[PDB]
């Protein structure tokens, strides 16, 4: 079957732990876009972050996705 | 005998040690912070 | 202690500039503490010398 068209692929990925142990961490967080805060100057230093992710992947072909979405 | 001071006015700023720490902190940092966001923009791009 | 007047015995305050000097109010703290032993007696209870 070659109908990437009409495959698509919800994963609950698993939860992630990351504990900020420095500012170059908070930095790096901040740097992504994807991460978002509620409270932008929420004070993430020594504070351990848990992450719940569900990846939506529609296919283009069997390698690249044609669109990813990580909520 | 004479004692010259050819300090450059180094004795006049308050708590010399203390600030040169945080001259050093605040570059060290910007150059880890600089480095460590470059080289995740780096994977994520290499990802993508 | 008279006005503008050093003490004999004295503590000295480190100036920003980074020398010693003169400085009435510790020197007072150690006079009254010298005065205190010198009527009361001081203690050294618990004190390893």
């Amino acid at each position: 079957y070659t109908d990437f068209e009409n495959t698509f692929q919800k994963t609950v990925e698993p939860v992630y732990q990351m504990h900020i142990k420095t500012s170059k961490d908070i930095a790096v967080l901040r740097s992504k876009e994807w991460f978002q805060l509620d409270d932008e100057d929420f004070d993430l230093l020594n504070k351990t972050l848990t992450f719940e992710t569900e990846t939506e992947v529609t296919f283009k072909n069997a390698n690249i996705f044609s669109s990813v979405k990580c909520f | 005998p004479v004692m010259a001071d050819l300090n450059g006015g180094l004795q006049f700023v308050p708590e010399l040690k203390e600030f040169t720490a945080k001259l050093r902190k605040e570059l060290v940092e910007t150059s880890e912070v600089r480095k460590a966001v470059s080289i995740e923009t780096a994977l994520e791009h290499k990802v993508v | 202690i008279p006005r503008e007047t050093i003490p004999f015995l004295h503590l000295r305050k480190k100036t920003p500039a980074g020398d010693w000097k003169y400085d009435r109010q510790l020197s007072s703290l150690f006079l009254d503490g010298l005065e205190k032993a010198a009527f009361n007696g001081v203690t050294f209870k618990d004190k390893y010398v």
